[PDB]
């Protein structure tokens, strides 16, 4: 038998489509903010001096 | 300079004479990759061998076997297979006996990305039966193709025709055998076998091959 | 568990020679640079000798240097350490010592039993006292000095703590000054830098009565021993 | 007066030689730089490698010694370098280039092996065996240029313009100079000939029997090496005996004491060729070039 | 050993180009027949007889001490 | 007809999707600086390896590895002295994940052999030790991640994760939603709930305490291989077969970003980001390593450095450093 999947598929479904959601304009802003609070935290990203390199 | 840790670089020498010794222990036994069909004859082959994926090992004539079996996973291969490349040689087995898939698996792997130099020992099991299936069911209806006797030796070297036309490149080989469901010598087959593939492989590691 | 038990000990003529020891069981005896220290009946712990993993790197006291040897049996888990020509300044408790050696390890985190031995540009640990006196659920801090500073350009100091309870064998508390070992309780802690060091210890018990000593493990030497008592 | 008469001398054709010296010299020198790279300590926990490793090195301090004897036989062989000199530097090329020989034919005899009792292998095959192996080449050349190390020397009278790094056997009726020259022909030059033929001619004739291992580069590449190896060599021995069987009172050994540079410069070219036929017989050799 | 030998040939000598007329012709050249060098030069008398006798005795020297040409040999 | 109400269903979710995309990260980034070219150099290489190398993990104090390789051998490594500092004999040399205790008490691997082995790293005796076999899966195990020193999530080749508890090793919460099985396995920094990446080009976000499926994202035209959390655990990227790497992003519920190049042919083996985020590290079957700029699909450069398939990739939790292991035996640690 086949019912009971798709039952719970659509049940699935049905749940993910009830679920809030925001435009997109707002969570790319969110990510672009949080890229640039954190820009000046990182070794890859930024070059890093070989005093605190710790692979110097 | 260096501090105490000159003792954390003694034990990572120690680590390093540790593992260079089990991997020279390791590289002296010869992986085989077993293959097949579901109920095709890898079970029977490991048995013979008198001893997810199962690593069945055993040693004959001064050299270490290990059949990976992998038929007992139900995945997709695509994300798998490439997990024994580089292996001496691959073990595929067919049942005469049944056929299709085996020869749509056997184009898939004679002809994939990673196998594409690898040597295959193509192992067409179960010939007592078949002995008997070529006379009570004609070969025809398993090969509309097939224009040909319903004599046993021509129908087994039509079978062998199909399976090793799948190859497309001229840089690997396939030794095809008949395992006649009674083996016993299918360790000889396999030791002559990936004996060739060592001793290519050590003309290619010199520039012979 | 992890045991040490030694033997080879008692009563040596002047002048003598004799082998000691260190039967291990419990743990991988085969990865661990096993070493043997000793303390008089009336001093201090002193260095002895070390042994690496695999018997690939050796070095004996300066007062001991091509006196005594140190042996090590893998298969059989045992630790030797031969003793020749023995002196009125080699009496002693000896103390197998367990270490192995890797980032964020703790060496000297095990010690033996002991046995009794008795006959008839190097940096000095100092104790600026021998004994104080110590309450129950009062806090106190025990300290110690180095020559020179433990503190090596990577940023580890090799600073060691170990207690010795009466009549037991000395156990490490803190390694490398600040990381406190395995099975001690949260209450000691350790803080200090370059020649000055310091035990800090809080809401004591009886289990803390004993004698304080503090090791260096910079280079190729233990302190005087701070005792607690009510 | 001050100087009578001068002359150039005669040049023969052997004193040409001088560009075979150069050519073998701007095509090996890199060649074997690139070689002894790729078959560096990177590549050295590799068995195969090792092999390699030991002839490029052997090649490349004979090849970096190439400018004493280019020096010498434009020079007229005449030894413009110390008298200490005279006795361990071409011993040092004879040393190299005999444990260069000796590398082929263990090389070969390697190769024989790999193919013949592959199941041996990967049991005694290993780094010690490898270095094992070198190190009795290395021994064997060492033995074959002691004769060199103890018996070279300068010597010249009434000619303060020239001095000559020649050999001498003044002593008594023992063969001092044709004892030297058999065992040197025969353990040097005939023995690993003989050994590159046999196992080569071994090698293709069970390569070539299974279908699988034959191919058409290991005929090809044996075939190159070996006549390399015969076309340069044996003019180099043949008149390293006949130097030594021809009587002092001589009556042709005035061309072949010249002819001997010029077989000199031709063996160069064994050695030199090795690590081309390495590096265009191996699985590409182009990763590990660049890779490294 | 031959040295003094050619000294004490060339003391026979009248002049001092006469005696170092043997300083030179004493050479153990590896080339044969000398005598085609000895016909080339020009000298008087007295050289040219003794041009002659100091290059076959330098020669027979140079002979019989088994003195060979080895680059790389 | 439920046939019927599963089609409108999701031709309602498209319609709702289409309508919350009021705009794409393309024209919002227009007036952001590019990272400019990133050059990388190595400045370490662990060359104890004698096989393939599949899986690698740093460690959260951000000095010690662990790499899974085809040898057998799980080998913890010390990335600023290049000591080994431990050797585990696996079980099973098929693996092809490895995972880091965040404490770094434990160490996890797995693979073909269907079984996650936990290691126990700080062990009274010395020696590495296992400390629990997890089991239950019917399919190879593909990635895993510790939560704690007590909670691991394993994904599997049979279409479904599973969170463990190691004390006992039971199955606390079984998870189930992909049509094909899952290649990858990522946490979020707040460690409340999880994504996954199966084969059925699909990649869907979980609830680690009830195993609800929260949010199923699709686009992707081939399976899905590698998946990483971005820094916030509001947005996650996916590596896939078809050349492309693609940004889902949790509140939007929707894809955001594509990241394509016509020159690559080839599948993404690994992928991780950066400690800001900014770049998107995904290894390839091309033998390279790319840089992506999450923010702009930028290849700001190459970390091409291997002779063979660039197959594992992690990134210090510092920021400092990223380790891509490949095929070719060697691991590389670059700055």
């Amino acid at each position: 038998a086949s019912i009971a999947q798709a039952r719970k598929l659509v049940e699935q479904l049905k749940m993910e489509a009830n679920i809030d959601r925001i435009k997109v304009s707002k969570a790319a802003a969110d990510l672009m903010a949080y890229c640039e609070a954190h820009a000046k935290e990182d070794p890859l990203l930024t070059p890093v001096p070989a005093s605190e390199n710790p692979f110097r | 300079l260096s501090a105490e840790e000159r003792a954390a670089l003694e034990r990572s020498k120690a680590i390093e004479k540790n593992l260079k010794e089990d991997g020279i222990s390791a590289a002296k036994d010869v992986k085989l990759l077993l293959l097949g069909a579901d109920n095709s004859g890898k079970s029977t082959i490991v048995k013979q061998m008198k001893i997810g994926i199962v690593e069945t090992h055993f040693t004959f004539k001064n050299l270490h076997f290990r059949l990976f079996d992998v038929g007992g996973q139900r995945s997709e291969r695509k994300k798998w297979i490439h997990c024994f490349e580089d292996v001496t040689a691959i073990i595929f087995c067919v049942d005469l006996s049944d056929m299709h898939e085996s020869l749509m698996l056997f184009d898939s792997i004679c002809n994939n990305k990673f196998f594409i130099d690898t040597s295959i020992i193509l192992f067409l099991n179960k010939k007592d039966l078949f002995g008997e299936k070529i006379k009570k069911s004609p070969l025809t209806i398993c090969f509309p193709e097939y224009t040909g006797p319903n004599t046993y030796e021509d129908a087994a070297a039509y079978i062998q025709a199909q399976f090793e036309s799948k190859n497309r490149s001229p840089n690997k080989e396939i030794y095809c055998h008949m395992t006649c469901a009674t083996d016993t010598n299918n360790a000889q087959v396999i030791f002559d076998a990936v004996t060739d593939i060592i001793i290519a492989n050590n003309l290619r590691g010199c520039g012979l091959y | 568990d992890v045991q040490l038990v030694e033997s080879g000990g008692g009563l040596v003529q002047p002048g003598g020679s004799r082998k000691l020891s260190c039967s291990a069981s419990g743990f991988a005896f085969s990865s661990f640079g096993m070493h043997w220290v000793r303390q008089a009946p009336e001093k201090g712990l002193e260095w002895v000798a070390y042994i690496s993993s695999g018997s690939g790197t050796i070095y004996y006291a300066d007062t001991v240097k091509g006196r005594f040897t140190i042996s090590r049996d893998d298969p059989k888990n045992t630790l030797f350490l031969q003793m020749t020509s023995l002196r009125s300044e080699d009496t002693a408790m000896y103390y197998c010592v367990r270490s192995i050696y890797y980032y964020g390890s703790s060496p000297f985190d095990f010690w033996g039993q002991g046995t009794t031995l008795t006959v008839s540009s190097d940096i000095v640990m100092t104790q600026a006292t021998s004994s104080v006196p110590v309450t129950p659920g009062e806090s106190v801090s025990i300290s110690c000095r180095s020559s020179k500073s433990l503190l090596h350009s990577n940023g580890n100091t090799y600073l060691y703590w170990f207690l010795q309870r009466p009549g037991q064998s000395p156990q490490l508390l803190i390694y490398r000054m600040s990381n406190l070992a395995s099975g001690v309780p949260d209450r000691f802690s350790g803080s200090g830098s370059g020649t000055a060091f310091t035990l800090t210890i809080s809401r004591l018990e009886a289990e803390d009565v004993g004698v304080y000593y503090c090791m260096q493990h910079l280079e190729y030497t233990f302190g005087a021993g701070t005792k607690l008592e009510l | 007066p001050a100087d009578g008469i001068h002359l150039p001398k005669r040049q023969p054709g052997d004193v040409a030689a001088l560009i075979i010296y150069s050519v073998v010299f701007l095509v090996g020198v890199p060649g074997n730089a690139l070689v002894v790279w790729v078959t560096a300590f990177e590549a050295r926990r590799a068995v195969n490698a090792i092999w390699f490793l030991n002839l490029a090195v052997a090649d490349l301090l004979s090849c970096l010694a190439l400018p004493v004897l280019f020096t010498t036989v434009l020079n007229h062989n005449y030894w413009y370098f110390d008298a200490t000199a005279c006795i361990v530097l071409p011993s040092l090329i004879l040393l190299n280039m005999y444990a260069s020989i000796l590398l082929l034919a263990t090389i070969s005899a390697d190769r024989f092996l790999l193919v013949f009792k592959p199941i041996w292998c990967q049991k005694v095959r290993g780094t010690g065996l490898a270095w094992m192996a070198c190190g009795v080449a290395w021994v064997l050349a060492l033995l074959l240029t002691i004769p060199s190390f103890v018996y070279r020397e300068a010597y010249k009278d009434f000619y303060s313009e020239h001095t000559v790094c020649g050999i001498n056997y003044g002593g008594g009726s023992f063969p001092k100079e044709k004892a030297v020259a058999i065992l040197r022909l025969m353990v040097g030059f005939v023995l690993p000939l003989l050994t590159l033929n046999i196992c080569y001619t071994f090698l293709l004739l069970r390569t070539w029997s299974r279908k699988a291992t034959r191919s058409t580069k290991t005929l090809k590449v044996v075939m190159a090496v070996v006549i390399c190896f015969f076309i340069f060599w044996l003019p180099y021995q043949v008149t390293g005996v006949m130097i030594a069987w021809l009587p002092p009172s001589s009556p042709t050994l005035k061309r072949v004491e010249k002819l001997n540079s010029l077989c000199v410069s031709l063996a160069y070219i064994n050695c030199c060729v090795n690590p081309i036929i390495y590096v265009m017989a191996g699985q590409g050799f182009h990763g590990r070039l660049l890779r490294s | 050993t031959l040295q003094k030998k050619i000294e004490e040939i060339a003391a026979k000598y009248k002049h001092s180009v006469v005696k170092k007329c043997c300083y030179d012709g004493a050479c153990v050249n590896n080339d044969e027949t000398c005598e085609q060098r000895a016909a080339r030069i020009s000298l008087g008398p007295r050289c040219i007889k003794a041009f002659t006798e100091c290059c076959v005795v330098a020669s027979q020297l140079r002979a019989n001490i088994s003195h060979k040409d080895m680059q790389l040999g | 007809q439920l046939r019927q109400e599963a089609e409108q269903l999701k031709n309602q979710i498209r319609d709702a999707r289409k309508a919350c995309a009021d705009a794409t990260l393309s024209q919002i980034t227009n007036n952001i600086d590019p990272v400019g070219r990133i050059q990388m150099r190595t400045r370490r290489t662990l060359r104890g390896h004698l096989a393939k190398i599949y899986a690698m993990h740093w460690g959260t104090d951000s000095r010690l590895l662990v790499s899974a390789s085809q040898d057998g051998k799980l080998i913890i490594w010390d990335s600023y002295t290049t000591n080994k500092v431990h050797a585990i004999p696996l079980r099973s040399s098929w693996v092809m994940t490895c995972a880091y205790a965040p404490s770094g008490n434990y160490v996890a691997c797995g693979g073909l052999d269907n079984i996650c082995s936990i290691y126990n790293l700080k062990t009274r005796e010395g020696n590495v030790r296992v400390s629990r076999e997890l089991a239950g899966h019917t399919g190879y195990l593909s990635c895993c991640r510790f939560l704690d020193d007590n909670q691991i999530v394993t994904s599997s080749g049979d279409t479904t994760c599973a969170l463990w508890d190691i004390e006992t090793g039971q199955q606390t919460t079984t998870f189930t939603g992909h049509t094909g099985d899952v290649m990858s396995l990522s946490l979020a920094p707040d460690t409340r709930l999880f994504v996954s990446g199966a084969c059925d080009a699909s990649a869907k976000l979980w609830d680690v305490r009830e195993g609800m499926c929260r949010q199923t994202f699709t686009g992707h035209e081939s399976d899905i291989n590698a998946i990483c959390f971005f820094p916030n655990g509001n947005a996650f990227a996916t590596g896939s077969d078809d050349a492309t790497c693609r940004l889902f992003d949790l509140r939007a519920d929707q894809e955001l970003m594509t990241y394509s190049h016509d020159n690559i042919i080839c599948g993404i083996t690994s992928v991780s980001f950066s400690k800001s985020g900014r770049l998107l590290l995904a290894g390839y079957d091309d033998f390279n390593c790319n840089v992506w700029d999450a923010l702009k699909a930028d290849r700001a450069g190459v970390l091409a450095g291997h002779d063979n398939r660039v197959s594992c990739l992690g990134v210090t939790d510092d920021g400092m450093a990223v380790a891509t292991g490949s095929w070719d035996s060697f691991l590389k640690i670059w700055n």
